[PDB]
């Protein structure tokens, strides 16, 4: 529900069995990655801050 | 008359021994003035659901979503009309062939049916937040006023007709079914039309992939049932129009001789 | 106070079968033995004739530790309600008007099976209704250890001990004894009994909408095919 | 006739010579009152147990867990058909296809399944300790009394259906034989019902697990017996149920020629 491959609401994913469908599921799964991706920032940054503070 | 007139489900200000009695609990509970307690046990605070001004802010909340998803329908029809009228007054310098004509009304089919599939999934996700709100009122006695019959009509009509534009016919058996036994919905011809429909789709999945006979007697039934009330609600029984879905339905069902 | 009007309002419980029952509870109806004493049970509990209502909540010794199976010994307390005259004609026990209390009549009962110590406490009030001082016509009968034996009066020399009346006892300023067993134990033990009447009325009174609820629940099973 | 209506087993409270033999045992132990004594020989204190008001305790001991335990049973029951209406009741917005019907309906039968057997084992715990306490009532005489027979067959009932239910079908075996044992319950085809179905589970562990056939043998001969017994209980005699059941039986069973 929170990358936006489901309706938070109506509870439906997405799905390919159409052409038309399918056209419209590269540009999600796109922004899907984006957030996987922003997220797996923030936890390597934290970690490297983490990494310096136990050096310290 | 409009139940919707006032913006709310049921009017708030009256004995005078009632008056004593609303006395002496408002004195008590300035003693026990504690904005921040928070109750470990929540069946004595649920209570409150019961409460009239708990069931105006019910009301006004899923009325909110419904002027909100209906506003979704009715600009999409606006700018639908006036991004066709844009068209047709920008000058095409580079046409000169007939198929050119096809294949760029073709463009504009594609874009219109773009942006109505889009604009239907926002009004439907209004809609759907619309319904939970009137779902969570626990007050039959404020479940039968003029107020409450006109909304939850209201919201099931326009859920339907967006559901069924997405193509999710059977969706909309459960919220059709349940909207004929409010007031005199019954007596509408569209909601019969509806539920016509909605049983031949299921018809169709239950005969290609081969399920049982018992779910398709079952839905070919109710579409045969409400086919032919919704032509006695608008062509009138007796009617040549009617006779003839008469013959349609005889042929469609089984009889025994 | 006016408690002993509301226990006038619990003669519906005649013509209304007993069914539904709160945990550790015994109600039933009947009619008046030898000396009026106490009340007698039944063979049919629908029938007017009975005039007696006998309510009684039982528990055990030490479950406030948490011992209860360990058998430490038994405790009761019940009250038996006394009406005067035979009910109604109809047999509907939703209508049915209040009817006068012959007497009111507290039973208590705890006895200790280790320490051997067993205590019987029986108050009757005699004049529920007509005066509200009427301490001279309230029976109190203390029994420890199976002393006195039953019915034994009480003594001028030995004061509390046996049957007596409320009368006799002192409600001096400096004891208090009346006042005490009044607004700390009397009323309270009314109120935990009238209280109790009601829920047990209520519950069998909604079940029998339900029923009702069932058979046109059923019906509408009809219209699915 | 209620036996549990007073809910007690021998009521308390007449000869004058044992009136006087009553008061002056009550004169001794007022000479030697130590609530602070403690036999160091228990065999003296344990005759308290034969008296009518050690019996009386036990009694009510195992009616309050009897209670509860059927409490249990029917309040699951309640949860069961509120679970069933409450999802009847809510909208599925997301559910088109047949199988998503299945799906949804598979979740529900494995919460109540799941439930079910959760309120069993509550029942049973509680039962348990009923069947406990009635044993320990060492007086014959306050045994043979009509509410001793009442609860003892009302605690063994409600205590079999539900572990049967358990899928424990050897552990009722012992408990049923020792339930038509009591007043006319022998009269009542339910109990030779369970014993036929019960005796049936235990022949087949003997033949899987290739017992002895001495032991094949009894655990078949009772299952018959017990089967045979509950259609004529049902059923009676020359009736096409009846002679059915014989030869079954005498198919099953060994003749000799």
């Amino acid at each position: 529900a929170a990358l936006g491959l489901r309706n938070p609401t109506v509870l439906t994913f997405i799905s390919l069995s159409t052409a038309g469908k399918a056209n419209s599921v590269i540009g999600l799964c796109d922004d899907a990655l984006r957030v996987i991706s922003k997220q797996r920032a923030d936890l390597g940054a934290y970690y490297n801050r983490m990494e310096h503070a136990a050096k310290g | 008359v409009d139940e919707l007139l006032k913006g709310e489900l049921v009017p708030e200000n009256l004995t005078e021994d009632q008056k004593k009695k609303k006395k002496e609990i408002m004195e008590q509970e300035s003693l026990w003035k504690n904005p921040d307690f928070k109750g470990y046990n929540k069946t004595f605070q649920e209570l409150h659901q019961l409460s009239k001004t708990f069931a105006n802010n019910q009301f006004r909340l899923a009325l909110s979503n419904y002027q909100s998803g209906v506003n979704t329908i009715m600009k999409n029809r606006d700018w639908v009309e006036q991004y066709r009228k844009e068209e047709a007054e920008k000058k095409r310098l580079d046409e000169k062939w007939y198929w050119q004509k096809v294949d760029r009304k073709a463009r504009e089919e594609r874009v219109v049916y773009r942006e109505k599939m889009k604009a239907k999934q926002d009004a439907l996700n209004y809609f759907s937040k619309a319904i939970n709100h009137l779902d969570e009122i626990k007050n039959p006695d404020l479940r039968e006023r003029p107020e409450f019959k006109r909304l939850l009509s209201d919201v099931y009509r326009s859920w339907i007709m967006a559901e069924y534009d997405l193509q999710n016919l059977p969706q909309t058996i459960p919220i059709l079914e349940l909207y004929i036994e409010i007031d005199d919905n019954e007596k509408e011809y569209p909601a019969h039309k509806y539920l016509a429909s909605a049983y031949s789709f299921e018809e169709n999945m239950i005969k290609k992939t081969k399920g049982p006979d018992d779910m398709l007697f079952k839905y070919r039934y109710k579409k045969n049932v409400h086919l032919l009330r919704a032509t006695e609600l608008k062509y009138g029984k007796d009617s040549p129009e009617y006779k003839h879905i008469v013959n349609v339905i005889n042929r469609d069902e089984v009889i025994s001789v | 106070s006016e408690v002993n009007k509301r226990l006038r309002l619990h003669t519906v419980l005649f013509k209304m079968k007993v069914r539904t029952l709160p945990h550790k509870t015994v109600l039933y109806k009947g009619k008046p033995s030898a000396d009026g004493e106490r009340c007698e049970a039944a063979d049919k509990q629908e029938a007017q004739d009975n005039t007696c209502l006998h309510l009684e909540v039982f528990d055990f010794v030490g479950s406030e530790d948490g011992k209860s199976s360990k058998n430490l010994g038994a405790k009761f307390k019940k009250m038996e309600l006394f009406f005067e005259g035979s009910n109604n004609a109809d047999p509907d026990p939703r209508k049915e008007q209040p009817r006068n209390l012959t007497k009111i009549r507290t039973y208590i009962y705890q006895n200790n099976f280790l320490l051997e110590d067993k205590v019987i406490s029986v108050i009757a009030d005699v004049a529920p209704n007509g005066e509200p001082a009427h301490n001279d016509k309230i029976e109190l009968f203390y029994q420890h250890d199976d002393y006195p034996v039953w019915g034994t009066p009480e003594t001028p020399s030995e004061k509390g001990v046996g049957k007596y009346i409320l009368s006799n006892v002192e409600n001096t300023k400096s004891n208090p004894i009346r006042n005490n067993f009044k607004k700390q134990f009397y009323f309270k033990n009314l109120d935990y009994f009238d209280k109790l009447f009601t829920k047990i009325f209520d519950y069998n009174d909604r079940d029998s909408n339900k029923h009702y609820k069932k058979n046109v629940e059923a019906l509408k099973g009809s219209l699915k095919y």
